């Protein structure tokens, strides 16, 4: 199975430029992104997919800014990036699921944001 | 070694419910997705359900969606399949399998029969050797549902054994024969016993097959 | 969803022959395809995973090739114990990981005539009220065979059922049972019970008989 360098949670404020939810596989072996599939889930919905065999990314309308850096995928980095407008409306637990042929794995990360009272 | 031990199958009336279990061992259960695959009589393999390692994601074939529920108990290393509103088309051998993709290990399979017919244990009759090589056997007649298992001399006799597929008789009960060819010289000395087991009715018969 | 088109539906090949089975995916799935061998009524066994990797423990005569949409399973030199239905399976995570239709691989061999045996009903069965007369055709090839029941020379019909085994793992032959079922009363009315066997391996039909009181 795929193993991860885990992070329980990440927090952002309006001081952050981009929201980054980390996901790092420590034992990737594929030498070509065609054999890789990445899926990020939020509240039981697929909110980002990278399908290596089609070389295609898919996001729903409520995560239009979501993406991963495909150039970092063979190193195991499947971190999700998004803008603050998408991030603030979707706080909570995200699941990063990576598949490399018969080897798969998932990890959960909580995206946190705190409303500042003044 | 890896083992996937199934239980909970059997006879169930149309519209009824069953819960299949699959006790896993020999691999880190929680690290893998698990699946259920079935095979109806005279049909191909049909993937039916899957569940991620944690249990957070479930997958179903459209043919069972809304009626079946897959679940797992990682503390007991056990996989379940709750099957509700069963129909005649759900009659199949159900297998649990490791992974959701390349199914590297499989359970033994358990027959689920959706029928209003009653369980009936079989009668076992000898097929005596009669007149260089002689044939003898056992007739396992009038049982329901399938399956029955037949062995010879508690598994010590396997060579030249032909256990025929069961045939459904006009009465709706099954019948099968298990035959073996042995040297004619051994008929007076060697003892031949057929061990018949019909788990659905708890019938266990050991029948001795002698000449005359 | 992703549909697999597996071909052929069935094939018959000799021991030592190369067996070639193909699968076409309806979408590009890179190496996300597996191959399985299934013996009748037994759990399938994984042969090839990720299109071209041999599963550990699987004999080296099995191999897989292909990537994208066109896949091939090959058995380099067929052994008699390799009779089975073989299946491809798509496993790309974008869709359900479903099986192809299957290919039944049968072992082609030379004509083998059956050895015929007959068994009267047991006294135990007769005391229970029924009579089953069993005719056994052992180790023949090809599968096509005709069994005719005759009771006191009268041709019978509608009162027998047949069952055929799968090919033997060594000699690739079949065995067949034909069971004639009569009530205890009907069985006691007749003396001669015979089963006449017609097969490609026999120059003339072979009859095996018995006399009820002996
Ligand atoms: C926000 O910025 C801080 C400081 O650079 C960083 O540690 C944190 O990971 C960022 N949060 C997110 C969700 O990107
Ligand atoms: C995959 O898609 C991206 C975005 O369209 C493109 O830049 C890249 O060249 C593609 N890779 C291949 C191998 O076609
Ligand atoms: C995220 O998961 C953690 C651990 O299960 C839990 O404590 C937390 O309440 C969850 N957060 C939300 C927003 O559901």
């Amino acid at each position: 199975q795929l193993l991860f360098n885990k992070t329980k949670s990440v927090e952002f404020t309006f001081g952050n430029d981009t929201v980054v939810i980390p996901c790092f596989v420590t034992n990737m072996e594929a030498q070509n992104t065609t054999e890789v599939y990445v899926k990020w889930k939020f509240k039981g919905r697929d909110i980002y997919t990278f399908d290596g065999a089609l070389n295609k990314s898919t996001v729903p309308t409520d995560f239009s800014s979501a993406k991963i850096e495909v150039s970092q995928l063979l190193k195991g980095d499947a971190s999700l990036k998004m803008d603050k407008s998408d991030a603030v409306s979707h706080t909570g637990n995200y699941t990063c699921e990576v598949t490399e042929l018969t080897r798969e794995g998932e990890t959960i990360i909580e995206l946190k944001y705190r409303v500042v009272s003044w | 070694e890896v083992q996937l031990l199934e239980s909970g199958g059997g006879l169930v009336q149309p519209g009824g419910s069953l819960r299949l279990s699959c006790a896993a061992s020999g691999f880190t259960f929680s690290s893998y997705a698990m699946s259920w695959v079935r095979q109806a009589p005279g049909k191909g393999l049909e993937w039916v359900s899957a569940i991620s390692g944690s249990g957070g994601s479930t997958y179903y074939a459209d043919s069972v969606k809304g009626r079946f529920t897959i679940s797992r108990d990682n503390s007991k290393n056990t996989l379940y399949l709750q099957m509700n509103s069963l129909r005649a088309e759900d009659t199949a051998v159900y297998y649990c399998a490791k992974s959701y993709g390349a199914f590297d290990y499989w359970g033994q399979g358990t027959l689920v029969t959706v029928s209003s017919a009653s369980t009936k244990g079989p009668s076992v009759f000898p097929l005596a050797p009669s007149s260089g090589t002689a044939a003898l056997g056992c007739l396992v007649k009038d049982y329901f549902p399938e399956p029955v298992t037949v062995s010879w001399n508690s598994g010590a006799l396997t060579s030249g054994v032909h256990t025929f597929p069961a045939v459904l008789q006009s009465s709706g009960l099954y019948s099968l024969s298990s035959v073996v060819t042995v040297p004619s010289s051994s008929l007076g000395t060697q003892t031949y016993i057929c061990n018949v087991n019909h788990k659905p009715s708890n019938t266990k018969v050991d029948k001795r097959v002698e000449p005359k | 969803d992703i549909q697999m088109t597996q071909s052929p539906s069935s094939l018959s090949a000799s021991v030592g022959d190369r067996v070639t089975i193909t699968c076409r995916a309806s979408q590009s799935i890179s190496s996300y395809l597996n191959w399985y061998q299934q013996k009748p009524g037994k759990a399938p066994k994984l042969l090839i995973y990720a299109a071209s990797s041999l599963q550990s423990g699987v004999p080296s005569r099995f191999s897989g090739s292909g990537s994208g949409t066109d896949f091939t399973l090959t058995i380099s030199s067929l052994q008699p114990e390799d009779f089975a239905t073989y299946y491809c399976q798509q496993m790309h995570p974008r869709a359900p990981k479903t099986f192809g239709q299957g290919t039944k691989v049968e072992i082609k061999r030379t004509v083998a005539a059956p050895s015929v045996f007959i068994f009267p009903p047991s006294d135990e069965q007769l005391k229970s009220g029924t009579a089953s007369v069993v005719c056994l055709l052992n180790n023949f090839y090809p599968r096509e065979a005709k069994v005719q029941w005759k009771v006191d020379n009268a041709l019978q019909s509608g009162n027998s059922q047949e069952s055929v085994t799968e090919q033997d793992s060594k000699d690739s032959t079949y065995s067949l049972s034909s069971t004639l079922t009569l009530s205890k009363a009907d069985y006691e009315k007749h003396k001669v019970y015979a089963c006449e066997v017609t097969h490609q391996g026999l120059s003339s039909p072979v009859t095996k008989s018995f006399n009820r009181g002996e």
